[PDB]
């Protein structure tokens, strides 16, 4: 997927053409910069001590996202079938990424306390971290269903090497000898033919023995009754149907848990915008910035314009 | 031709349990003909 790309400013240092012209009108428009924002405050906010802490504690929140963010990338991709919840499916916050990356709503007391955010912040990664631990459940169950997948079938279709009661004619043995007289009946002809059956009888080892493995080529034995294979097949198809229907309803959940990992990287930026605030502003949570994917261009006119507040 | 011989099989299979069952009829009617002399002293000895 896309990591994170939210831009660094605060109230006070808006790029904009006017310090409440981030949110509209700014020059980014002429641009075709897709960066929008909407201030939403925390109630209160710790001193100096507690913002570095909240900093330093910053790089473990990113880390916890950009985890998350490769779980529902990978888990839900690969199965070929999780992947079909779109951006409004998975929408941050309840907002499409049209709209959930133009407000930081993700702030209120859902993941944060809609307080002194920070311990708040703490609880919203720790809550983060559950809705982790339920996408990777959701994933080794899926490990374990397609462990279910390519069972037993995975054989050879009979008069083979394996499963080859498939195949078998259900005194005689399942042979199916791929490329006789005696006093044995040996006049007769099973139904082994997935492969080719040959004169044998039980009666007299002689025949039995030369149609099964005396001379050229030895036969392979198979199960006896051909209703253990079919049940082994039924089985095989079954679990195979529930693998696809894991991949497909219980990796829907899975991608349902994607999109709350979603809304919990939103909550997440809007903490960090308080947090990028608190680092090159005053204490209280104000922030003037922008999150967005914008082009190469883009990004650079907006360095070019924000230059007075350049790292 | 061996389904009939198959027969001849489980004939002389029983046969042969049947001559051990009869080989250990004679020892088994011995062991009642036989021997009573002895349980005859303490089932009516005793009195």
């Amino acid at each position: 997927a896309s990591r994170y790309w939210v831009v660094s400013l605060p109230v006070q240092n808006s790029a904009a053409s006017v310090w409440n012209r981030l949110q509209e009108q700014i020059s980014k428009h002429s641009f075709d910069t897709p960066l929008y924002r909407f201030n939403i405050p925390n109630l209160r906010v710790g001193t100096l001590d507690s913002l570095l802490a909240l900093s330093d504690d910053l790089v473990k929140s990113n880390s916890f996202v950009e985890s998350v963010s490769h779980k529902i990338r990978r888990q839900i991709e690969e199965l070929e079938r999780v992947s079909g919840i779109e951006s409004s499916s998975l929408s941050v916050d309840g907002v499409p990424v049209d709209t959930y990356l133009t407000r930081f709503v993700w702030d209120e007391a859902k993941y944060p306390t809609m307080s002194p955010l920070r311990e708040i912040v703490d609880g919203i990664h720790t809550l983060v971290a559950k809705i982790e631990d339920d996408l990777k459940v959701r994933v080794a169950e899926y490990n374990n269903v397609r462990s279910q997948l390519n069972a037993i079938n995975r054989k050879q279709s009979g008069s083979l090497a394996v499963r080859d009661l498939s195949n078998l004619v259900k005194l005689v043995t399942l042979l199916a000898v791929v490329p006789t007289s005696y006093v044995v009946p040996r006049s007769s002809k099973l139904l082994y033919e997935d492969l080719y059956t040959v004169t044998l009888f039980g009666r007299v080892a002689d025949n039995f023995r030369i149609a099964a493995r005396e001379k050229g080529f030895q036969i392979r034995d198979f199960e006896y009754s051909s209703e253990a294979q079919e049940s082994r097949n039924q089985e095989l198809e079954k679990l195979v149907h529930d693998q696809e229907s894991l991949r497909s309803s219980l990796l829907q959940w899975c991608y349902t848990s994607y999109g709350e990992v979603f809304s919990s990287w939103m909550h997440f930026c809007a903490v960090r915008v308080f947090a990028e605030s608190i680092l090159r502003y005053g204490l209280p949570p104000s922030f003037l910035a922008c999150v967005l994917a914008p082009s190469v261009k883009g990004e650079k006119k907006v360095r070019s314009i924000l230059e007075e507040l350049c790292g | 031709q061996m389904v009939r011989f198959i027969r001849q099989e489980a004939e002389e299979k029983a046969n042969e349990i049947s001559v051990s069952a009869e080989e250990e009829f004679n020892i088994e009617k011995l062991q009642l003909v036989e021997a009573e002399k002895k349980k005859i002293r303490q089932e009516y000895e005793r009195k």
